[PDB]
């Protein structure tokens, strides 16, 4: 099987939305961050999974794993959910419970 | 936070 | 992840992995607090999943780990099941993680947080090594 | 999580690779067969496993499923592995072995 | 599958769920003849993996199920891991399966056959039911 | 082959 009994990591560059798009054109939106197209994806079984960048010498939450290529191309971008455009979702919960 | 004790 | 490599066990310690009532790995997660995580919303996840922290190696006999109960599931009401957008659900659990050299938080942004285009990022995950 | 435990079934048509070929341009070669687009969609998961057609009143393998939706949308069509295609692979490996 | 159907137990005989040594479903397959299974190249299937024959529900307490060690996997050269044409392969059970009212083979075509476009087939499988 | 003894 292509399963890794190991937790495995990967480094790769945030993209623009808007080159993003010259890929999936219109079904990327804003609540939407693309990620890789260099030689590595996320694949089935990384869902929910992290995206983090480091800012201020820690590692913050930028993508949630979402959905990409059929076949997990590695010359193709995932697309992460943008944390970004909803953590004063997230923030505002966590307040209330 | 987001400070690993065990460093990536 | 395809063409990934192993991490170093400990040291992505808020990345937890989400299993079903069977008993296997079905999502990744984050603890962002001792009592929540973030996931993804179409991963469907409910009051019968578990949320395992603390794991690297999926097929030890029997490893140091903590697995928790989840007590509410908040899933973004703006969340488009057709168009997959607003991507994210909250995992609110029933006894807090135990937070320690493994386990421990990853800090979230606000939204008015600017990450350039060509910034190198980093993805983690108990997915597929190869389609 | 979205994991069944019991067997699931689905009915579909299959489409003529041109009409196929619309929705997934040039990814669809030689060796592949498309079904679906109306209503049900394979998903993670579903991989190798069966697709068949009776004939002669028996059920008999026309396809293999392979990539499909990178969200197994039920309007787009799941891509099988022709086995039409592969079976003299098939044949020749059990006269074989 | 999304949008389908609960099964009929034991109604697709030649259906089996393909399992790695943690142990559980990674993919599917089919029973060609009693020592010979066909599945996806893209599962990626060796000889640690184990064939399941015989089940229903993944969470069956216990059922008659038949779990068959794989002698041999037979993967198509000429199989294309960027393109994903040519996606077969082939596994030679260590043991034989006992056919029965529950497991048994389903039937191969000819290169020659001809299925026509809007032909009604069926697919099957434990895959997701909502992305 | 392909006749379940179990009809779909
Ligand atoms: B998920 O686990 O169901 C798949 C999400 C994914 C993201 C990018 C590339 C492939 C798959
Ligand atoms: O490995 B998979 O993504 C399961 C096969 C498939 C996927 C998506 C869409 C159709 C079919």
């Amino acid at each position: 099987a292509n399963t890794p009994d190991r937790l495995q990591q990967a480094s790769l560059p945030l993209l623009s939305n808007t080159n993003c798009k010259k890929y999936w054109g219109t079904k990327i939106k804003d609540a939407m961050i693309c990620a890789g197209a260099s030689g590595v994806s996320s694949c089935m079984g990384d869902s929910g999974g992290p995206l983090v960048c480091k800012k201020n010498g820690a590692w913050t939450l930028v993508g949630i794993v979402s959905w990409g290529s059929s076949t997990c191309s590695t010359s193709t971008p995932g697309v992460y959910a943008r944390v970004t455009a909803l953590v004063n979702w997230v923030q505002q919960t966590l307040a209330a419970n | 936070c987001g400070v690993p004790a065990i460093q990536p | 992840i395809v063409n990934g490599e192993e991490a170093v066990p400990g040291s992505w310690p808020w990345q937890v992995s989400l299993q079903d009532k069977t008993g296997f790995h079905f999502c990744g997660g984050s603890l962002i607090n001792e009592n929540w995580v973030v996931t993804a919303a179409h991963c469907g996840v409910t009051t019968s999943d578990v949320v395992v922290a603390g794991e690297f190696d999926q097929g030890s006999s029997s490893e140091k780990i903590q697995k928790l109960k989840i007590a509410k599931v908040f899933k973004n009401s703006k969340y488009n099941s057709l168009t997959i957008n607003n991507d994210i659900t909250l995992l609110k659990l029933s006894t807090a993680a135990s937070f320690s050299q493994t386990v421990s938080a990853v800090c979230l942004p606000s939204a008015s947080d600017d990450f350039a285009a060509g910034t190198t990022c980093v993805t983690t995950g108990w997915g597929l090594t190869r389609y």
